[PDB]
């Protein structure tokens, strides 16, 4: 299952069950918050 | 973990103008189909799985194919260890400037039994030593040199006919990430090696036959497959449209932005 | 020892396998991780971010910068003709195949989600006009009249201070996941831009204004089946 | 309003009346290297205003036929004040650059610039076999212009369509990007933090990023409009920290 | 388990003189970069892992390569079991005078199928008996002698084409440590065998083919790889700069202290 | 029995594997462990301990004892010239490659930490002088003037009763781990010793005094990637 | 002060005025073999002062051209009092030696001695093929001098650069080492405990360690200074325990 | 994981997770304590 049989951390199965996502790094990189429901100016 | 569900929408005549944005801001609009148009409440059970960089790099792809023979420098295969040798995984790794990935190499080695005048002598199962020399380490010059004594260099010593050899490698870059793209010269005088070749010097991989010799020439092909795992992509990049020309530099021949269509209004079918 | 029966999948190198393997260098002290800005934990993030698309990919213009430029003019001629037209599916459509969502689509075989095309009017500040950017769902012919495009999903872009209207294709599909490869069953619709009103310009402003289309992925967007990209072709050893 | 902006990094200040929201590089504001993420044991030299100020580079005329320009930072900041002096007198340097590209154009000017900070924009040689010299890509004095078509020789592939890195220029918006559309914007500010694998790197051998200003819509103005439309890059390193005081490198 | 973090420092004009030490004391200065110079607070997440003697010896390296044939004393390979035969692991083990390590031998055996006039006869999978005769035990003289009956001698009986044989060996030295360096004569008269040969007499390793004979000569190469584990290094020594000449003595040819440079002020680049 | 699927890493001899193996002699009574003084549980301990380095490795002097001897003199000639100069990186620098830290560095591919060079004045007890031992971080030319060395990291060694000043290179690197092998990217700085003041000697003391440099590892020092040492070359069977 | 020292092991005492801190061998003080770590069942003979005293060996003149000397202990202590007598009359012996090398030089003398106790310094033969006799390395009466260059014959390789063990002499500081720098030190004391794999070993066949005194900086004195600068080794075994009373071996 | 499948102690995985270190045996072997912030004498 998820048991790691090798002591080294790199010698483990890929973390394919991690679906963390932060698109705001690329889609919303502006300093001032931009709301879609207001003019962008 | 599923993607955001399409919220129900209706007719709207307001000052919100969700569709009206500004690309001048550099911010991609966070609008949804419910914003611009009128959409039904759709619960999106679709998930951004297999699109994760962890899952995307999970697919193991070849990075090094070479032919080393049994019975000079052609009896063992030398690999300056870089993902850029094979274009298939290189463009995947070149989607991000920095990737902190524990790389899982899975060597696939198949003997060829080169066509010769005499091939009636059957050699026993060929063992293969895939030694890894760290950068600056002793590089072997012969198939029987002292470097093959793996006092410190890791080596699978894989035997043919068994499961393909696989030795997971940790993050070994001197920096905090693997710079797939590095617009920097090797020397501070800004003269030398420009590109990923500078920072991505992760040693060499020497592949040989543990068997001393064979009655007839056998040229086993070492097909190194690199599976990145525990990846930390840090600066995304577009795929390289141009075909890869050099494995030590980003040098490219100019290529069209896209497949040209007959007209700006040309919609097939 | 322990009686172990080898499964018929033993001694195989499956490419997409979550199998633990012995470490090459055990207890290797990896360089400490630093917070490098922009951590990509999913490539649908780079799909979501805008990307200028080569709408005007007519022969020769792909080499130059005019591939992305969508030409508009203050002329009565060809006003009843689309500003542009192309296929919605980013997988195989010439316009959208090499863009950020398309490039992260041809690395996959199935795609689902709402493509949003942000259209930036790169013309004179006093150049005001109304366009009709319309996604027509498949099953019918490509819109040849502005009324036909209006019958499908559409947004009227009133060019002004914002200068960017986002045409969000509302995932009008008969299946949960359209196929990236060109297949008529999961064939997407047609995105066509027309003139709802001419691009009225003052006498001191150029008539031949330019428009840039930014095809971007929404929060709905996802890809399901990974595949080697057809774009990256390697003729031989580098 | 969001159009007005004012950045007072260091002695020099930039005030704009039509400037969209500033693109923080990848959503993370630049900061000094933390002790957790620091690998150099030297005492960091941190000039808060001596080096962290707006440096106005050479202004390049945005011609109708101009395909694009690129600046290679921080090497483009050589011979530019105490930031360049600290570059010369330090082995390792880190800085978060809030580039501000000023393109003052009238309301009758048609054009659009993708001002994009590409981290580690490895440039391709014009002839793939050889490698270009440092002068071809370095931007010490003047921006290096992207050519409209393919060029040959021991130079940098300046094909604007491929952005010089074999990468679709329209996809360059994947990097921290801001658009100067003369319809709306006359200036773009990208606050790009220090972006590199190593927490601190030499500022000569390695260019932390490249500011590529790509006119996607070429400048279009009718007769009588100002023909000399300048594209002026005003880049301000922020939280600039240097380790390894050494002999000046020239 | 990480290394000590670089504590923050500042300007100092005091009588502490941390830089001023005395090598006459024989004590290496415990100074830090914060002491001599002014350093920022750097949290050193770097760890002295893979530098541990346990990890350093973890890399398995060859110690014995020999060719024994199928179809006299050339049909089986005899190894006076010592780490010193191969220089790669010998210098690692010679970094310490005494190492109490449980040694993990991993025999890698590859058949060669010696080139002859006739090699058209295919022999079945060759089994290999790697017998260990403890010091003073019965040493075989033939490939079919009674000694090969392993009543007490451990033997893997490894078969070709399978996973490489591996039999972990405990600490078998008569003393409390393996004296890699032993400046002592075998006899109390101070006459006899000088060096590690005296104390490091850990028996012999006889490798043979379990198969009685083959139609054609097959000379399998036994490549013994020694992986020390549970190591207890007890007296550190410098690496031997001179190349190893004898496997039974430290005898050496004189070698330069380092690579000579053009001048005391010669700094390349 | 138990269904077992063999991973693609099965039946391989990885050198750096933590795999349990059957005992050659089961229940073997190992000789009882005794507290032998000096238990090395890490070779960075032998790196940390001082080691005379061959600074004066000019041709021929490596054979003799003068390789370690750093010559200093009470002469006005060549006072504006470095006492010595060499590369900081112990991996490939000729001076530091065969020393304790260097020898325990070329057994590895990556190295991180503060090298500390303890300089012992092996001259007359009344021979007093001031030296300027300077580590210059890379990115600039090797110091050719004492001012250039002063511009980098440096310590003034006032030779006296202590007679040993430790120049601790404060790990001025752009990466968490410099590479032991010679590569310009992780190329280290330059350690140069100059005369801050002449080596003033009484008339009864020799002018040509000697200095010994002890390159030692600090608590920060670590190595990350093991590799076979290039120094130990075996031409053939011993 | 740390420079003054006084060691009163046994009847003989050593008092020094310029002597740095004594180098306890590998940080562990010598002691009698504990019952836990003892493998010999004979009653241990433990002369507290009869054998555990300072024995002053032959003083060797430190010439300008002297490359080095070595003493092989405990065999160098043969014919030296009751320690040597107990060596002769016992099969197994253990001792922790606090060697004290005395090099009295004036303030005008330039030189430095690496006085290093190398445990199990296996010496290499001058001709690699053969093995040297016992006389070549044994130090019963006079120190065996390291040659400045390579020598040949059935002797010990005395190349000072290789320390006679194929090992970098500058790296010999890895073993318990103290420096006699005539600038500061005139005497070095190394309290080396019993260092061997076996808890007790014969004191003739096996030399527990070798005291190598290597002049790294050769003795340099101007005319008029004392030319006969002696290097006097005064080694005191501590906690000396012997098992196996037997016929005297000669 | 860390489970030992073989009865003999030597027949176990290497103790690669032990990073114990005492440099004071070699770097600080002097009998009298030497502090860097005071003259060594
Ligand atoms: C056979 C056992 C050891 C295996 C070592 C081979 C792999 C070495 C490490 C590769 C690092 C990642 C690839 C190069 C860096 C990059 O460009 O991302
Ligand atoms: C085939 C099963 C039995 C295997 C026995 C072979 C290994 C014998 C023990 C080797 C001890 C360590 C090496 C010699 C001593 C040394 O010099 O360190």
């Amino acid at each position: 299952t998820n048991i790691n049989f090798y002591k080294d951390a790199a010698s483990s199965a890929s973390n394919r069950q991690e679906l963390q996502q932060d698109p705001g790094k690329f889609t919303d990189p502006v300093k001032d918050l931009m709301v879609k429901t207001l003019p962008a100016l | 973990r599923t993607v955001a569900n399409t919220q129900p929408s209706g007719p709207s005549n307001s000052k919100e103008i969700p569709a009206l944005t500004a690309v001048e801001t550099g911010h991609t609009s966070q609008v949804d189909p419910s914003d611009t148009l009128q959409t039904r409440h759709v619960v999106n059970f679709h998930s951004r799985s297999e699109s994760t960089v962890e899952n995307f790099m999970g697919r193991a792809a070849c990075v090094f194919m070479d032919q080393y023979k049994l019975n000079s420098t052609d009896n063992f295969a030398v690999w300056t260890i870089n993902v850029r040798e094979m274009a298939q995984l290189r463009r995947k790794c070149e989607l991000f400037t920095y990737m902190r990935f524990d790389i899982e190499m899975t060597m696939v080695i198949t003997s060829c039994q080169d066509q010769g005048t005499q091939l009636e002598q059957d050699m026993p199962v060929l063992t293969h030593q895939i030694m890894y020399v760290p950068p600056g380490g002793p590089i072997p010059a012969k198939v029987d040199s002292y470097e093959w004594q793996t006092s410190t260099n890791p080596s699978v010593f894989w035997t043919e006919g068994n499961a393909p050899a696989r030795m997971s490698i940790p993050f070994i870059s001197v920096g905090n990430a693997y710079s797939l793209f590095y617009d920097g010269w090797s020397h501070f005088t800004q003269d030398g090696t420009y590109g990923y070749t500078t920072l991505n010097a992760m040693g060499k991989l020497f592949v040989r036959h543990v068997n001393k010799s064979s009655p007839h020439q056998i040229t086993s092909t070492i097909r190194v497959y690199f599976k990145p795992k525990h990846i930390k992509a840090w600066v995304p990049r577009p795929p390289r449209l141009c075909p890869y020309i050099n494995k030590g530099d980003v040098n490219f021949v100019v290529t069209e932005v896209t497949d040209a269509r007959k007209s700006i209004t040309d919609t097939p079918h | 020892g322990v009686p172990v029966l080898n499964t018929p999948g033993s001694t195989q190198f499956l490419t997409s396998d979550d199998f633990q393997s012995p470490s090459a260098m055990p207890q290797f002290d990896e360089t400490p991780e630093m917070h490098i800005p922009g951590e990509v934990r999913n490539l649908m993030e780079m799909a979501e971010v805008d990307s200028v698309v080569p709408v005007n990919n007519i022969t020769g213009k792909t080499k130059s910068m005019e591939a992305y430029q969508i030409a508009v003019g203050t002329g009565n001629t060809d006003k009843t003709k689309p500003i542009f037209s192309f296929q919605m599916d980013p997988g195989y459509s010439s316009v959208l195949k090499r863009t950020l969502l398309g490039e992260m689509l041809n690395y996959y075989a199935h795609w689902s989600g709402s493509v949003k095309l942000t259209f930036l009017f790169c013309g004179s500040a006093m150049a005001t006009g109304k366009l009709l950017i319309s996604y027509s769902p498949p099953g019918a012919s490509v819109p040849s009249s502005r009324k036909d495009a209006m019958l499908g999903t559409h947004i009227i872009w009133d060019i002004g201070l914002q200068s960017s209207c986002v045409l969000c294709v509302p995932w009008i599909s008969q299946s949960h996941y359209r196929m990236v490869q060109q297949d008529p069953y999961t064939s997407a619709g047609y995105i066509t831009c027309w003139y709802q009103t001419n691009i009225v310009v003052p006498p001191g402003a150029p008539t031949s204004c330019d428009v840039l289309c930014f095809a971007s992925a929404c929060n709905d967007f996802s890809v399901r089946l990974l595949r080697d990209t057809p774009f990256m072709a390697q003729p031989g050893k580098l | 309003s969001d159009r007005v902006r004012s950045m007072t990094l260091g002695n020099s200040t930039i005030t704009t009346q039509e400037s969209a929201n500033v693109v923080v590089g990848y959503g993370e504001w630049p900061s000094y290297l933390s002790d957790k993420e620091a690998t150099a044991e030297d005492q960091p030299t941190q000039p808060d205003v001596a080096t962290c100020r707006f440096y106005t580079l050479e202004s390049v005329q945005w011609e109708k036929s101009s395909p694009g320009w690129w600046w290679k930072f921080p090497e483009a900041l050589k011979n530019m004040g105490l930031f360049g002096q600290n570059m010369h007198y330090h082995y390792l340097g880190r800085a978060g650059y809030t580039i501000h590209v000023q393109c003052n154009a009238s309301k009758f000017h048609q054009g659009c610039l993708l001002v994009v900070c590409v981290p580690e924009a490895e440039m391709g040689c014009a002839d793939t076999s050889t490698t270009f010299p440092a002068t071809e890509l370095t931007t010490e004095e003047e921006p290096h212009v992207f050519t409209s078509d393919s060029i040959t020789g021991k130079k940098v592939q300046a094909a604007v369509c491929n952005a010089g890195m074999g990468v679709g220029v329209g996809n360059l918006t994947i990097f921290p990007h801001q658009w100067i559309n003369l319809r709306t914007n006359n200036s773009a500010t990208i606050v790009m933090p220090y972006i590199n694998s190593v927490p601190m790197d030499n500022m000569f051998r390695h260019y932390n990023f490249t500011l590529m200003i790509i006119p996607f819509a070429p400048l279009n103005f009718n007769e009588g409009a100002t023909a000399y439309v300048p594209v002026t890059v005003t880049i301000a390193p922020m939280y600039a920290e240097y380790n390894g005081l050494r002999l000046a490198s020239t």
